[PDB]
């Protein structure tokens, strides 16, 4: 998996 | 303990899902993402009770023996507490595989099960594992097992240096292919293009940059000419014609067409002429009428072949509405115009031409970006497509096409999946391949990609599902027989710093090469046979075992779904007095046997194809 990470 | 399966292709449908207070949308349970997620309804107020389901369909009937629930990292709320797991291979019968209860915790959850063949599966969530709302969500879905075995494999992916976004069989076993001004995008008119040649006898990829006529050859209309040219006009470089000569690998520039044009579509006539029609993509907007090109006089216009009768419905207006007509040679010398649009037509190009409405294609909808395969003598089967390019549901129908007394036209069977952006490819027995494309037209989107090709027999008038493909191919894909039988696939994107392109190709044997095991199956020879011959001569062709079934198959070039250069022409042999000796009939009418490279197979009587030999046709 990757994350885009939260705003 | 099993592995992942690849979740190219895969779209998840749900119950409910959220949108308005965050994106909750059910296709980010597969985008790798941890931070997105599948959540249920909760907005506007009331939330969406307990429970909800969050479907899969494969678009492959895989073997499923396991699921993987990562859930959300930021908070607890929506893990799945009760589950079941559903299977369907129809989508319509649902057998449960498994049932339990996660424990409320951030760990990525694991459920295995005896493996089941299914194309969906549903993960129902009956409760939150906290009781602390009516809430599901989740980061992503992986699902465990293996894809299936046959029928047909696949080669490991061959690399390019470019998206093979067109591309155009050579003889002695090599493809050209190219791609724009740059390898990876496309843009202006700058009068240059990449190409690649692959040898595929050795895997050897030789790169060129083509400068020298002046032209950006994407998004053009091709076709083979009777001497073995490829004849590439238009594209980025709207007005230019330019000419690849495959003995010296080279390009000559040729003049311009009359109007410009792209994405428009080129044929090669019984004369040995190119005719072209639409083009709206480059050159500007509407009035792309025919035009008909010879060696000795160049382009010259058809003033009675205006381009209004092919137009289709499209939402894009004339961008869009003029692009890739299904054109074909016809018996006597007429071109026959299959679609997209509902609408077809007869076209003659003698004099100033003629256009004569041919009826519409049954009941179709306008099937943009769909394909059109000539498998047998004046035998058309078209399928896939959707009613616009862009931002549009593909449709999986498929209608027939017999123009040999007239024309008569019947749906046959449905594709298991709906495609726009495939490729059809004529194999020598007259099966015909579809391979790629995707269920909602997005161009540069790999969203829905059709991993599975799906082959159908005459015969029959049914489709079987092929092994999977590993990359998938969408739009500026393409796919083309070779001389071997198998068939070559590949590029896809084209879209600059976008993720989705594919600078690759892979090859398909299909299942008439192999042995029940996988193996390469034994295949009759070709001993001897001319390399050249005329339309309506007899030729004689020596095998390596008796043989009374030969395949003429026209060499392809094909770009942007269209290939008006394929065809079948079966022939039955007569028996003569040596070693597998045979004397073959050419047909006269160079209307169906449209001059041009040929490859020549041997079919025996299982219906194993030789290697073919390469035939100039004149
Ligand atoms: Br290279
Ligand atoms: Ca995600
Ligand atoms: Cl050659």
């Amino acid at each position: 998996s990757h994350s885009s990470g939260a705003a | 303990a099993s592995g992942p399966l690849p979740r190219d292709g895969w779209l998840a449908s749900a119950s409910d899902q959220e949108t308005a207070n965050e994106n909750g949308r059910a296709a980010n349970v597969l985008d790798g993402d941890a931070a997105t997620l599948w959540h249920s309804r909760y907005s506007p107020a009331p939330a969406a009770p307990l429970p909800h389901t969050l479907t899969i369909d494969m678009g492959v009937v895989n073997q499923v023996a396991g699921l993987r629930y990562l859930p959300r990292f930021d908070n607890m709320n929506g893990r799945v507490g009760g589950y079941s797991i559903h299977a369907s291979s129809n989508g319509t019968s649902w057998n449960l595989l498994a049932r339990g209860t996660w424990a409320d915790n951030a760990d990525e959850k694991t459920v295995t099960f005896a493996a089941a063949s299914a194309r969906y599966i549903r993960l129902t969530a009956s409760t939150e594992a906290g009781n602390r709302g009516p809430w599901s969500s989740a980061a992503e879905i992986n699902l465990l097992g293996t894809p299936p075995k046959g029928p047909g494999t696949w080669s490991p992916t061959v690399n390019f240096p470019l998206v093979p976004a067109a591309a155009a069989l050579l003889p002695g076993n090599r493809l050209l292919t190219w791609s724009a001004y740059s390898p990876i995008t496309f843009g202006g008119e700058t009068g240059i293009t990449q190409s690649a040649i692959l040898d595929l006898n050795t895997g050897a990829v030789s790169q060129a940059e083509v400068a020298n006529t002046g032209h950006d050859m994407f998004c053009p209309g091709t076709s083979l000419l009777p001497d073995g040219r490829i004849l590439v006009s238009g594209g980025s470089n709207s007005e230019k014609t330019s000419l690849f000569s495959p003995a010296t690998n080279t390009w000559a520039p040729g003049p311009d067409m009359n109007v410009g044009r792209g994405y428009q579509s080129n044929v090669t006539t019984s004369t040995g002429e190119v005719f072209t029609l639409g083009g709206s993509w480059s050159g500007g907007l509407g009035s792309k009428h025919g035009e008909i090109w010879s060696s000795t006089g160049g382009w010259r216009p058809l003033p009675d072949v205006p381009v209004d009768s092919i137009l289709t419905d499209d939402p894009g207006g004339e961008f869009r509405s003029d692009n890739h007509a299904w054109l074909f040679s016809a018996a006597g010398g007429r071109v026959f115009h299959a679609g997209p649009s509902r609408e077809m037509n007869w076209i003659s190009t003698a004099g100033t031409g003629s256009v004569t409405s041919a009826g519409t294609r049954a009941d179709s909808a306008d099937a943009m970006n769909g394909n059109a395969v000539m498998y047998d003598v004046g035998k058309i089967l078209t399928m896939g497509g959707a009613p616009g390019y862009d931002n549009s549901d593909a449709t999986a129908r498929a209608y027939t096409i017999d123009i040999n007394n007239g024309v008569d036209v019947a749906r046959t069977s449905d594709m298991a999946v709906s495609r726009s952006f495939a490729n059809g490819v004529a194999l020598p027995d007259g099966q015909v391949l579809v391979v790629g494309g995707q269920a909602h037209a997005v161009p540069f989107t790999d969203t829905g990609a059709r991993m599975a090709p799906e082959l159908w027999n005459p015969a029959t008038e049914e489709w079987t599902a092929m092994a999977p493909m590993a990359v998938p191919r969408t739009y500026h894909s393409v796919a083309l027989l070779l001389a071997d039988g198998r068939v070559f696939v590949g590029g896809g994107g084209l879209c600059g710093t976008c993720t989705t392109n594919h600078l690759d190709g892979e090859i398909f044997t299909p299942p008439y090469l192999l042995n029940a095991d996988g193996s390469a199956r034994t295949r009759p020879t070709i001993v001897d046979a001319p390399a050249t011959a005329t339309a309506g001569s007899k030729i004689s062709v020596t095998t390596g075992s008796k043989i009374s079934k030969f395949s003429l198959m026209r060499m392809s070039s094909v770009t942007h779904t269209v290939n008006t250069d394929q065809r079948r022409i079966p022939l039955t042999a007569t028996g003569t007095y040596g070693n597998n000796t045979a004397t073959l009939t050419l047909p006269a009418d160079r209307g169906v046997l449209v001059p041009g490279a040929y490859m020549l197979f041997a079919m025996d009587g299982n219906g194993v194809p030789s290697v073919a030999t390469t035939i100039q046709i004149s």
